[PDB]
């Protein structure tokens, strides 16, 4: 048969037309010709290169573009659009033969090649799927809500007979319905056959609920949701919370006795996914050379300071604290007996309208393992470890909380002041021991919580009062206040020029965002931070001990004389940790003197600005040599 | 202030303990130089050796 003969149909439906052996073999031959002979008039065969790439990568997925097939054989594209299941089976066999043309031993490795159709033209929302789309290919966008675990579904089903013990041949399991055998072919009996799992082959299975993206829903309408079944290679591809686009066959899920509550013969619908498309902190060989090139600049650190939160303007010391917390120091354990913490905890205490929450959102976007939590809010991950039983699943699960979940990362606690008692205790343990101990529901254990904390708080009464010291402006007690390395107090004092530039920045941000209308790039910066966190590990050498010990006594005696809350050893440790964090931005294996001076500047500025104004006036003049 | 005036609890718990230790900040240069050098050797790695 020919393509023009394929255009004419003789059977009652399209599916019965494709079911005929002659039409099936004609479609197989035409798909073979399309797969082996398609070129983009540039002298290269894109599909041959794709087959070679999937063979050398040992993958069972072949991406076939729909517009290529539409330009090549439009009638086969229409057949795929109307009846995708059996034509996809045909093209599975065709692609398998095309792969065996190059690699003759690929059948024993996989024996299954999945064809993924990309760039389907018709775009449907989940709220406009109707009667006409059943057993047809639909391309729908949406946000994944939650996903199930990967389950083994039977693929090549093998039985054994209870009468004789003979093991029967493998049979293909159709995804639509369960398969069953009634004959033994050895003892010639219709006896009870049982499926043995050791000789049965399985495919992976996942069940993913997709809703309409909330941006695109009409006003009074709720976002519609469908359920998508991911097969063997597509499992664990789309994490919940991200906007994804799935091409697949829209079909009915069959259930026993329909629905008794409705009283109408009503079926539920599923989408068997054909392809998943997403609408990464991996550095290549060129990326590390680029990182070394950008590190050798003298003013690299300031650029990172200028790269923190571009939508936030003027809070340079806050951005410096963000950069120090994002890069972090090195933890250490001398002889196993004594442990020194190696990550910077930053407390942003500020009046309303100082854009602390936007800084927290920026860090959540930038950091590798960033966990957002809040004290007053409800729909967020908690700060306390718990053992929780699902009311429906009846399954006990151990939740480590946001502190354990932010291990080797950063935890961002918005509204640090109106926290409750259990969350305060969780934070206290997570900063003291860097671990969380649980004794609940028969589970007695400890979970590592080596997490940096960037917290945001509002002062008591809605304003910072500079006449009172820091402890009287915040509901936080002394031990939890002492655990922070950088203590950024930001206040919106009235300055005319600052107000003018801030208002200009905000109004310009609005006028750029209208629908009718030297910083490092973010993508480079995120991988740079990950690289410096994961491979640098700076170290400080012995001949710089004569200056840090000098400046430590210089601050301690002045703190005694002035009468503020004392400088302890932990301020020296904060100096030495912030120094190791600043040295990471240079990708440096050692700690330099300007590095230490900058860390001392950060710690001195953080200690001074948290004081009574009487303390501020003396401490600014006494520590003028270190602030510079 | 009295030792029982600085505690945020009753004075009976103090009698309840076996040995009490009132730990001081001595607040002088000759001690905090030594403490600073000790902590710097801890961070350096000399103290491990
Ligand atoms: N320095 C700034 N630069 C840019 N935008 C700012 C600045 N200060 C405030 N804003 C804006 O003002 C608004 C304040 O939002 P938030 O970040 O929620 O404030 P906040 O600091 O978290 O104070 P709260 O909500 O009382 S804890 C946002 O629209 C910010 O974009
Ligand atoms: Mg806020
Ligand atoms: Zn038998």
């Amino acid at each position: 048969l020919t393509l023009e003969s394929l255009s004419n149909v003789k059977a009652n439906s399209y599916s019965e037309w494709i079911t005929q052996p002659n039409v099936s073999r004609t479609i197989a031959r035409e798909l073979k010709s399309f797969l082996l002979e398609y070129t983009d008039e540039t002298g290269r065969s894109v599909y041959g290169a794709r087959i070679r790439t999937l063979g050398e990568m040992n993958s069972e997925s072949l991406e076939v573009n729909y517009r290529h097939l539409a330009e090549s054989k439009a009638i086969l594209a229409l057949f795929l659009a109307k009846c995708p299941e059996e034509m996809l089976k045909i093209f599975d066999l065709v692609a398998m033969e095309a792969t065996e043309l190059h690699y003759p031993d690929y059948a024993r490795i996989h024996s299954e090649i999945h064809v993924r159709i990309s760039d389907f033209p018709t775009i449907y929302s989940l709220r406009e799927l109707r009667e006409s789309n059943l057993s047809s290919l639909v391309r729908v966008t949406g946000v994944v809500t939650r996903r199930t675990g990967v389950f083994p579904q039977l693929k090549y089903v093998k039985f054994n007979c209870l009468k004789c013990g003979s093991i029967l041949g493998p049979f293909f399991q159709d995804s639509n319905e369960e398969i069953r055998i009634s004959f033994c072919t050895n003892c010639k009996s219709k006896g009870p056959f049982r499926v043995n799992g050791e000789k049965t082959v399985y495919r992976n299975y996942q069940r993913v609920t997709l809703q309409e993206a909330p941006g695109t829903v009409p006003p009074g309408r709720l976002p519609r949701h469908r359920e998508v079944i991911l097969l063997a290679d597509l499992v664990d591809v789309s994490k919940p919370g991200e906007e994804v686009e799935v091409t697949g066959i829209y079909k009915n899920n069959y259930d026993g006795n329909l629905n008794a509550k409705n009283g109408f013969p009503v079926f539920a619908t599923i989408i068997e996914a054909n392809s998943i498309k997403r609408r990464v902190f991996s550095w290549t060989e060129e990326e590390e050379r680029e990182f070394r090139k950008i590190s050798r600049d003298r003013g690299i650190i300031d650029k990172i300071i200028s790269s923190m939160a571009p939508s936030i303007y003027g809070h340079r010391d806050i951005k410096t604290a963000v950069a120090c917390s994002l890069f972090g120091g090195v933890p250490k354990n001398v002889n196993g007996k004594h442990s020194i913490r190696g990550d910077i905890n930053v407390l942003l205490l500020g009046d309303p309208g100082t854009a602390k929450s936007q800084i927290l959102k920026y860090v959540e976007k930038t950091a590798h393992r960033a966990v957002f939590a809040t004290g007053q809010g409800a729909s967020a991950v908690g700060l306390t470890a718990s053992v929780r039983k699902d009311p429906i699943t009846k399954e006990w699960t151990l939740e480590g909380g946001a502190l354990v979940l932010a291990d080797k990362g950063v935890c961002l606690i918005d509204e640090f002041d109106k926290m409750n008692d259990q969350d305060r205790t969780s934070i206290h343990e997570a900063m003291e021991q860097q671990s969380i101990s649980i004794s609940k529901a028969g589970i007695v254990t400890t979970l590592q919580a080596r997490c940096s904390i960037i917290a945001a708080a509002n002062p008591n009464g809605g304003r910072y009062n500079s006449t009172l010291p820091l402890a009287q402006n915040v509901s936080l007690t002394e031990p939890i206040l002492s655990r922070f390395d950088i203590l950024c107090v930001v206040r919106d004092l009235v300055d005319e020029e600052a107000d003018e530039r801030l208002a200009t920045f905000v109004v310009d941000s609005h006028v750029r965002s209208h629908p009718e209308n030297s910083p490092i790039p973010q993508e480079l910066l995120m991988k740079y931070i990950h690289y410096a966190r994961t491979k640098i590990y700076p170290k400080l050498h012995q001949m710089d001990m004569d200056k840090v010990s000098r400046v430590y006594a210089d601050l301690r005696r002045e703190s005694i004389s002035t009468g503020s809350f004392p400088i302890t050893v932990r301020h020296l440790e904060s100096i030495l940790r912030i120094a190791e964090s600043f040295a990471k931005m240079r990708l440096s294996e050692f700690v330099s003197s300007y590095d230490l001076d900058r860390a001392i500047k950060v710690v001195v500025d953080s200690f001074v600005d948290a004081q009574k104004v009487s303390v501020r006036r003396q401490l600014r003049r006494s520590f003028a040599i270190y602030t510079l | 202030k009295s030792p029982g005036d600085n505690i945020d609890f009753q004075t009976t718990i103090l009698s309840r303990f076996d040995m009490i230790f009132i730990v001081k900040d001595d607040h002088n240069e000759e001690r905090d130089i030594s403490i600073a050098n000790h902590v710097i050797n801890i961070h350096t790695g000399n103290a491990n050796a």
